RNA sequence: UGAAAUUCUUGGAUUUAUUGAAGACUAACUACUGCGAAAGCAUUUGCCAAGGACGUUUUCAUUAAUCAAGAACGAAAGUUAGGGGAUCGAAGAUGAUCAGAUACCGUCGUAGUCUUAACCAUAAACUAUGCCGACUAGGGAUCGGGUGGUGUUUUUUUAAUGACCCACUCGGCACCUUACGAGAAAUCAAAGUCUUUGGGUUCUGGGGGGAGUAUGGUCGCAAGGCUGAAACUUAAAGGAAUUGAC
């Protein structure tokens, strides 16, 4: 949230010079295939022109927030890349499998399914369908499944 | 000769119960706290407010009128330890103290067979 | 607002006819007013009572008799049999470190179709002329002893009616048939018969209660 | 235990001694002439029978195999051979 | 007007209680006016008051109390000071209720809570105003309640593995700051 | 809880009593012990298939010992796919606070902990002590088997069971002395029979770091495992025992 107060600012700023943690600046700059990489370094480069100047450890960075708003919906990238982040090192296809998550996004998806009405029929998933296998199957259906949360770009 | 009662003492680390009921676990008589007679949080399970909520415990029992009990002073048991603590040691002093028929006194603790997993992990659980 | 002690209401259970001492204990049962309910709280009220409280024998005789409390007549409160228990302090001061546990088990049915569970209990002892400080019998002996108190206290349960096996029970007889039948295997001590559990009781019976009564 | 003799143990102490550790080694067994009284009659059992010598005729067992040695019948006649 | 108690007796304490019995009940039968009778068979104290003695009822409780902690295995002059001290209570706790430990690791527990020649744990009973049994797997600790607090602290402290310096660290700074007041 | 704050409670918590469901464990008994190649194994009863020791006036007659190559098993944790999900609980989400009494802690809690089908192959996987074999002091306890006793007791009339006691014998797990001898010492009945140096055989090490790192090969989905350096740098790093001075 250190970083993310500044990027959803209602009237967004010229710059931003600010002086943090080195290691969280090497969060922050990290390319899509580090341990330094996360959820919070696709966040920025989506939303935030980020570049580290004048490392003092402790380092500065300058962010400027991109005033045409890209218009892809943070709170879903969030969850999005919560999920995929918080399990690194697991397969992303056991990861959505757990019990809860089972649950959670089976009531975020059916809450999703609200303004869509869309018969949930009785082979939903533990053999064939929307809660085990569905979901399997969207992520073999965008750039997603086997490969992995440092693997993807946004 | 007098009305027997069933007393029983539980004694948690942090707290005293003294719990007066009719024959067959039918209804509660006389039942006070530690927490409920010293404001102190330090003195919550002293043997001093165990022996104030006894005496509490024997007074209600005399506006009831009922004299004997038998005493079933308990520990935490389960995984905890399984001795009823000093709260108790003071609150059977009180209740002889206070003067009431003490009919027998027994020291029921739920020992489980086998133990499941405690609340301390691997390293211990206080201190 | 109103104290409860107002409208609370005393009562007066009484044991069967089994025991010496039938009057034990008094009841507290809170309210008047509703008679089916404070007759159906009287039909859920079990009461545990020592051996020697009941039996006036003074020695505080380590046991524990369950009464399950059925039927209402003018305070006075008909009472049925429900189990047997030992007390703690007892079991722990009869299991010691250089001796043999040996327990034994089994379910049982009786003459009068009672679901039932009978725990025995049996540990070894050490002769007279002992220079061991410790007697352990094989495990074959254990066997062996398991076998002969399960078929005695089986046969010894399916002879017996509900209230007979009670009569059995007072005076200690079955450990005296362990003692003797149990005595060509391994020499034991301490026998006794921890628990007794009703497990299932036969359609709900009036009659078998005033015949315990008197 | 310095000088003693080990040609010539005392009789008594190689007596106890393992039948494998003795000076010469050699059994500690022997036969047995039986009579079962229903027959009058030799069988031949070694002490240590393995199986249940039964008499000739009649269906006696004469000896069950328990452990070390084997029990004989009750009742029953027998000499060393 | 009596009343009665028994208690039972173990073997392992029946010696040194047919030793000193000569010294245990008079002061009950005398000093502190009860009647004490001993069933040697089934191993049973039995404390019973008369109309005849003084009529103090704590006084049976307190009696209770002195038979049961000789029975826990603390000395004689220690359970004399519970029949003349009020504030003095046990604590009896496991070694599993706080650690779960196994074979070597318990042996080398007590070792630790005892110390060579018993030097650790002496240095708490003067320091701790207490008295400890360390039985088996069983704790008994004998003293005022902030007392036996402290030295289940101090127990605690050492049966978790932590060395018995740090142990005389906090052991002097708890006496200090306890000495003062 | 050193101390305190989040959560729940007037619709009643907590505690008490009567029940019911679920899954996990197998206390005390439990050592002064047993089994298993080790890892490991403590409720009853049954089935199956093994195994050691003992006994043997049974059989074969060198069929053996140690083992690169190769092969089975291998705690815990961890990977994939089902079932389960009560306890506890790496992460996480959280209320914190009060002292420099250290860090705090506390409540919920996904994974996992439990099984099935597979993967992995690591431990202070220690008894820090390869395996086979002989010889060299005692002593008293036990565990399994066996041989004796005009022993003892339960007497069933005598017996026979059993159970103890005594004496002997194997085969164990442990103990306690010594020192003949060993060792630097602690200590060791083997860590002895070793300068008076040889029973057989497998594996390993050559001052400390750099470093179990780099690279290559191989095994694995992954995590990783096995194998495994040099450059460079340095006079110590160590093991055991001993004293008293902040």
């Amino acid at each position: 949230p250190l970083v993310f107060k500044l990027i959803n600012q209602p009237r967004p700023p010229r710059v931003s010079i600010l002086m943090f943690q080195r290691e969280f600046a090497l969060r922050l700059l990290a390319r899509p295939g580090d341990s330094l990489y996360c959820r919070l370094s696709a966040n920025v480069q989506m939303w935030a022109n980020v570049t580290h100047i004048m490392k003092v450890e402790s380092s500065v960075v300058r962010l400027e927030i991109k005033n045409p708003r890209p218009q892809v919906d943070y709170n879903e990238w969030d969850g999005l890349l919560r999920i995929v982040f918080v399990r690194k090192n697991r397969t992303i296809s056991a990861g959505f499998k757990s019990t809860t998550v089972m649950d959670i996004l089976e009531k975020n998806y059916k809450t999703f399914l609200a303004m869509n009405n869309e018969m949930v029929d009785d082979t939903k998933g533990s053999m064939h369908d929307v809660v085990k296998e569905k979901i399997d199957t969207v992520l073999k259906e965008t750039d997603l499944g086997d490969k992995r949360a440092g693997k993807c770009d946004q | 000769s007098q009305v027997f009662g069933v007393a029983r003492i539980y004694a948690s680390f942090n707290d005293t119960f003294v719990h007066v009921t009719d024959l067959s676990g039918k209804e509660t008589i006389a039942r006070v706290t530690g927490g409920m007679k010293v404001k102190a949080d330090r003195d919550e399970s002293s043997p001093y407010a165990a022996m104030l909520a006894a005496q509490d415990v024997a007074a209600k029992c005399k506006e009831v009128g009922i004299t004997a009990v038998h005493v079933k002073i308990r520990a935490t048991g389960g995984t905890r330890t399984k001795t009823p603590g000093p709260g108790g040691q003071a609150a059977l002093r009180a209740l002889a103290r206070s003067g009431l028929r003490i009919g027998r006194i027994e020291d029921v603790t739920p020992v489980p067979s086998d133990s499941t997993r405690k609340k301390g992990g691997r390293r211990g659980r206080r201190l | 607002v109103v104290d409860p002690f107002t409208r609370k209401e005393w009562f007066d259970i009484k044991a069967p006819s089994t025991f010496e001492n039938r009057n034990v204990g008094k009841t507290l049962v809170n309210k008047s007013t509703g008679l089916k309910s404070a007759s159906d709280a009287l039909k859920g009220r079990v009461v545990e009572v020592c051996l020697a409280d009941l039996q006036g024998s003074e020695d505080h005789s380590f046991r524990k008799i369950k009464l399950r409390v059925d039927e209402v007549q003018g305070k006075n409160l008909l009472t049925n049999f429900h189990g047997m228990d030992f007390t703690t302090d007892k079991l722990r001061s009869m299991v010691r470190k250089w001796q043999t546990l040996i327990e034994a088990n089994v379910t049982v049915k009786t003459s009068d179709d009672y679901v039932l569970r009978i725990f025995a209990i049996a540990f070894t002892r050490k002769q007279a002329n002992q220079v061991k400080r410790h007697s352990y019998a094989q495990s074959s002996h254990i066997r062996a002893i398991r076998k002969v108190i399960s078929e005695i206290l089986t046969k010894e349960v399916q002879g017996s009616t509900l209230a007979q096996l009670t009569s059995k029970l007072i005076p200690e007889v079955i450990n005296k048939e362990i003692e003797n039948a149990t005595k060509d295997i391994f020499p034991l001590q301490n026998i006794h018969v921890r628990k007794v559990k009703l497990l299932k009781q036969p359609k709900f019976d009036v009659g078998a209660l005033m015949a315990l009564h008197g | 235990v310095l000088v003693q003799d080990l040609l010539h143990p005392t009789a008594a102490s190689e007596a106890r001694k393992h039948k494998l550790k003795t000076l010469v080694q050699g059994p500690r067994s022997y036969f047995l002439d039986v009579k079962c009284p229903g027959c009058l009659n030799i069988t031949t059992v070694f002490s240590h029978a393995q199986t249940a010598v039964t008499c000739e005729s009649c269906s006696t067992i004469l000896c069950t195999p328990t452990g070390g040695k084997a029990k004989l019948s009750e009742g029953t006649s027998f000499r060393r051979k | 007007k009596f009343e009665s108690r028994k208690i039972m007796v173990p073997p392992h304490r029946m010696t040194p209680l047919r030793n000193s019995w000569t010294k245990i009940y008079p002061p009950l039968v005398e000093h502190l006016k009860l009647q004490v009778r001993m069933n040697l068979k089934t191993k049973s104290v039995e404390l019973r008051t008369n109309p005849k003695f003084t009529t103090d009822p704590g006084a049976l409780q307190k009696g209770a109390d002195f038979i049961k902690a000789f029975t826990l295995g603390f000395d004689l002059d220690d359970s004399i000071a519970l029949l003349r001290l009020d504030d003095l209570y046990i604590e009896t706790f496991e070694v599993k209720d706080v650690k779960t430990l196994t074979g070597d690791h318990l042996s080398r527990a007590i070792g630790r809570i005892a110390g060579k020649d018993g030097k650790t744990k002496f240095a708490i009973e003067n320091a701790t105003r207490t008295r400890i049994v360390l039985a088996d797997s069983k704790i008994h600790i004998l003293g005022g309640f902030t007392h036996i607090r402290m030295a289940r602290e101090s127990v605690v402290s050492l049966i978790l593995g932590s060395p018995p310096g740090k142990v005389y660290g906090n052991l002097r700074t708890v006496a200090s700051r306890l000495k003062e007041r």
